[PDB]
């Protein structure tokens, strides 16, 4: 297959994405959830890991790490410490709202994914770290967990397999930096949400010092469907090493901003013109697209024509798939103001533990405010580029890279706009 | 023996398993620049000055917290190591106040010495610097939090050696401040040792304030007689 | 906005605060949710529960949480100052938070901000003299496809115009509670031009199950 | 009767401030016993 897209409704992972059906246990069990889970738990953790890694499923958090190897990292005999599975339900990245829909309208899929993953790596329990803002979603998730507990699906002797598995929900307290796995682990332990240094990896020392595997909501909820339908069916979609389906949140300057499930290698133009109803003012009015949320750089209208929405094609285009969050800006947008607002967001959401991000992101915030106002000189522009090269790769966590990348993308694709703004300010003020 | 062979600038050296890169470089005789590392405190790894380049590895690693692997070639004088050191010095000196003539750490400041050795020689910071409100922790330690570099040796010493657990970092981002968050004094029997471990002039000795300068003092090695410890 | 504390007469360690017995049972359940020897992992919910009893956190719930969990109070101070939800200053009855990040700014959230500022007669970070509304600015709240959007207390009000947020404020001032949903035609996140996907009924159990399972 | 026109997630209109904590309190009776680290606290 060379052309991708137009996914049929029978192949969608997340049926009832929009909440049109019952989200409770009766409604979820009638859609195929919680079906033959005992066979999955009894066929073996190695069988589950093999079925996961055969499908070519990658991490849906944004890193794109292969989840089969990551889940098999902690598939080791115990040394007296318990093992833990942790679900990352923070979703603080701008443009990304898919996990909210997953935990609001399909919570039993998340619970079954927690059980299947915990059996896959021998985890004692599941700690779902939900966002603090998502109070109603957390209440719905706890209601579904209570329904699963009452029906005997989770808890002592889960689904009649002899495996004991608990599911816990921990509410956050409004921190974007707590979305990253090590900072999330420290946040569960009742400390400041400051990321750890790897090594040690969470598979060796994680939450409470126990071995821990942190996985996204989307990459957990697909695993029961992986075990039931099979890995080859999931591998049939998408290109090589880009297999499966993806939840895309299209927002910004579009006709119909929406969350939709589609294939992995869909062209961006086809996806926007089909599911979002096209951008405002037609495709000739498009200025820029951020394809993977605020952590990824933008691409201009020329790049957007023949780009595929998977990991490899966007890495080739000097960007990343990220969380598959398409923010669209038309030609009536002050894009420098948008990038300055993104850098201000990164300055306000920064844990401040390590020096390069803590000073540099504030430095880019000040110089991008000056760039928006035009009170700068062109020789600063390359200097700002160098500042980005002093943040990317020299930080504890990846918030520094995710703050340096939008500045680099904005500079690379719109240096003439910034130079025109600076020369206009110099003409009008001197 | 279970020693493993690592390389510092092409020179082989045997180390115990679990040894860090910084300890191996100290074994071969090279002192990697550091701010938050202390051999009697727990490893924090946040100042990012100890970043060094391993050969055939496209990412600098923090030598104060990175255990050595077999066959690793550590390059302590490579080009990108010096680039990382210069960038970290620029970030550290971006918000530091111009207080060197009126600061008691002048002449024995670690930040000054490593800025002279491994840092650059000019500033590109055209913006305004931050200012931090001063704190009071007693009549022993004079506190100027504007000069702090958030190295978190304060909390590590007060939690692991003094056993007080009264200092901490309040806030987030560039507004993160080291303090007690309330009007409390840090009175332990080993409090003044924090003046020894602060690499900057944020915590100074209040009786010693504005009296002398390190280059003009003569050092005489003697023995304390205040107790029977010696 | 200050990250240091000064003992005001209305905010001091002698300010009376204590948990209700049902809140105490909730606290016991929360600390039973965690393994033994790691009781400090319950610092994050329990302290928040204290705010859920008071609406704000003076420095007497901080010390009480530190006392009932056997942790030093400095760790509780660090936790309360690090996270943005913990109100160390007494906010009004309805804490309006307007998202002004780039995906919400692209859909004209500043118009909502100035509409609320004109209706309530206050500014960003200010409180009404009746102690009813507090208007501040927040980052992305995870409903970017429903931009522009505000959050009032625990509820989300999305897909708003200035008229819709004025009606929300009018309903809140009258003593009622509105429906926490998008103000447009769509229900949660579907496209406004009808369902572009998931039009077919779901297949049900046993669909596509591989052999040997 | 199949119906794709109504929104079935209407329970969150009736959730109170203590709904999550009461749900956790009710769930506390179903949980398995927690493991122990052998000490009361790391400061013990
Ligand atoms: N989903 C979201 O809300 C956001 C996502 N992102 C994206 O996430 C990524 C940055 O996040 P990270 O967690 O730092 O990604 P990545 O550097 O860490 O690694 C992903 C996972 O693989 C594991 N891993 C990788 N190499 C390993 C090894 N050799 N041994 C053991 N485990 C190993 C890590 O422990 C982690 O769990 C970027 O791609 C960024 O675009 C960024 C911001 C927000
Ligand atoms: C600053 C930052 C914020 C992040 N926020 C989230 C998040 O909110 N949700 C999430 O699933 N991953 C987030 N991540 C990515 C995680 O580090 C990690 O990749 C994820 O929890 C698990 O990835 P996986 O899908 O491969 O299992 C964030 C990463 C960084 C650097
Ligand atoms: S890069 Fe920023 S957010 Fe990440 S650890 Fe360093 S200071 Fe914290
Ligand atoms: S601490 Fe060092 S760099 Fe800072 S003012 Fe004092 S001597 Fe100068
Ligand atoms: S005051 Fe000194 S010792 Fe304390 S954290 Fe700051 S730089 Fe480190
Ligand atoms: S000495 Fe290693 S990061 Fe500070
Ligand atoms: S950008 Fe406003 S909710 Fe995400
Ligand atoms: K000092």
């Amino acid at each position: 297959k060379t052309s991708f897209g137009s996914l049929k409704d029978e192949d969608r992972i997340f049926t009832n994405l929009y909440g049109r059906h019952d989200w409770r246990l009766k409604g979820a069990q009638s859609r195929g959830d919680w079906y033959k889970t005992k066979e999955i738990l009894l066929k073996g953790p190695d069988w589950i890991l093999g079925e996961v890694k055969t499908s070519g499923l990658r991490g849906r958090g944004g890193a794109g790490f292969p989840t089969g190897l990551k889940w098999s990292f902690m598939n080791k005999p115990s040394d007296g410490r318990p093992k833990y599975l942790v679900v990352n339900a923070d979703e603080g990245e701008p443009g990304t709202c898919k996990d909210r829909e997953i935990i609001r309208h399909d919570p039993h899929k998340l619970v079954e994914g927690c059980l299947v993953g915990g059996r896959a790596m021998g985890a004692r329990a599941a700690y779902i770290y939900i966002r603090g803002e998502f109070y109603n979603e957390a209440s719905n998730l706890q209601v579904a967990i209570r329904e699963a507990y009452e029906a005997g699906l989770i808890g002592k002797n889960a689904c009649g397999s002899g495996y004991d598995f608990d599911v816990f929900v921990v509410r956050g307290a409004g921190a974007y930096i707590c979305g990253e796995e090590t900072a999330l682990i420290e946040s569960i332990e009742g400390k400041q949400g400051k990321p750890r240094l790897k090594p040690p990896f969470p598979a060796d020392v994680g939450v409470f010092g126990c071995p821990t595997t942190v996985a996204n909501v989307e990459t957990v909820a697909v695993s029961p469907t992986i075990c039931r339908r099979g890995g080859a069916w999931f591998a049939s979609f998408g290109r090589e090493r880009n297999s499966g389906t993806k939840l895309f949140n299209i927002s910004g300057h579009v006709n119909n901003p929406c969350t939709v499930e589609e294939e992995m290698s869909v062209p961006l133009k086809e996806l926007i013109e089909k599911h979002a109803g096209g951008v405002t003012g037609g495709w000739d009015n498009l200025l820029a697209v951020i394809p993977g949320g605020s952590s990824t750089p933008l691409i201009p209208k020329s790049v957007c024509e023949t780009v595929l929405m998977d990991f490899d094609a966007l890495i080739q285009a000097q960007t990343g798939l990220g969380t598959a969050a398409v923010i669209v800006m038309d030609r009536s947008t002050d894009i420098v103001k948008a990038i300055a607002r993104l850098i201000e967001f990164y300055k306000h959401e920064s844990c401040g533990q390590c020096t390069p991000c803590r000073e540099g992101v504030d430095w880019m915030n000040k110089v991008m405010a000056r760039f928006v106002r035009g009170d700068a000189r062109p020789a600063e522009i390359d200097s700002l580029w160098e500042i980005s090269k002093q943040i990317e790769g020299h930080t504890i966590c990846a918030l520094g890279d995710g703050a340096a990348w939008p500045v680099q993308g904005l500079i690379r694709h719109f240096r003439p706009e910034l130079e025109e703004r600076m020369q206009r300010f110099a003409q009008q003020h001197q | 023996s279970n020693l493993i062979e690592v390389f510092v600038d092409g020179q082989s050296v045997m180390v115990e398993p679990g040894t860090t890169v910084l300890q191996a470089c100290e074994k071969v005789g090279m002192q990697i620049p550091r701010f938050c590392y202390h051999e009697r405190l727990s490893v924090a790894g946040n100042c990012r000055m100890c970043l060094v380049e391993i050969e055939k590895a496209p990412k600098v690693v923090a030598a104060c917290a990175m255990p050595v692997m077999k066959g690793w070639n550590i390059l302590t004088n490579s080009e990108k190591t010096k680039k990382a050191r210069e960038g970290v010095m620029e970030f550290l000196l971006a918000n530091h106040p111009l207080d060197c003539p009126i600061c008691d750490q002048g002449g024995e400041c670690d930040l000054q010495d490593q800025s002279m050795m491994f840092g650059s020689d000019r500033s590109r910071f055209l913006e305004g610097k931050r200012a931090v409100e001063d704190k009071n922790i007693g009549p022993l330690v004079k506190t100027i939090m504007t000069r702090c570099i958030q190295c978190t040796r304060c909390i590590r010493f007060a939690s692991e050696i003094a056993g007080v657990d009264d200092l901490g970092t309040t806030g987030r981002g560039n507004d993160m401040q080291v303090g007690t968050y309330i009007e409390k004094m840090f009175m332990s029997e080993l409090s003044g040792n924090i003046i020894d471990i602060c690499p900057v002039g944020a915590l100074t000795s209040k009786p010693y304030a504005f009296t002398a300068r390190p280059w003009e003092t003569r050092k005489t090695e003697s023995i304390d007689v205040m107790d029977a410890v010696g | 906005a200050l990250f240091v504390h000064r003992d005001t007469p209305k905010n001091n360690p002698e300010t009376p605060f204590d948990f209700t017995p049902e809140n105490y049972k909730r606290i016991e359940a929360i600390v039973k949710n965690y393994p033994e020897g790691h009781k400090a992992a319950a610092v994050l919910p329990v302290l928040d529960l204290a705010q859920r009893q008071n609406g704000w956190l003076p420095i007497s719930a901080m010390n009480k949480v530190a006392e009932i969990l056997q942790v030093p109070p400095m760790r509780v101070y660090e936790v309360a100052t690090f996270y943005t939800m913990y109100n160390r200053k007494p906010v009004g009855k309805y804490h309006i938070q307007v998202c002004t990040t780039t995906p919400c700014m692209l859909r004209n959230s500043d118009s909502i901000l100035e509409a609320i500022q004109k209706k309530l007669g206050i500014k960003v970070g200010e409180t009404t003299p009746d102690k009813l509304f507090t208007l501040i600015e927040v980052e992305c709240l995870g409903a970017c496809v429903n931009a522009p959007m505000v959050q009032i207390n625990d509820n989300y009000y999305e897909d708003l115009t200035p008229k819709d947020i004025e009606e929300i404020i009018d309903e809140l001032k009258a003593g009622k509670i509105p429906k926490p949903g998008p103000r447009s035609g769509r229900f949660s996140c579907e496209p406004a031009g009808g369902l572009t996907s998931l039009t077919e009924p779901p297949k049900g159990p046993g669909f596509g199950v591989q052999a040997g399972l | 009767p199949f119906d794709n026109t109504t929104y079935k997630n209407l329970q969150h209109h009736d959730y109170s401030t203590y709904t999550f904590l009461d749900l956790n309190l009710d769930l506390s009776k179903f949980r398995m016993p927690q493991p122990s680290s052998g000490r009361e606290s790391p400061r013990h």
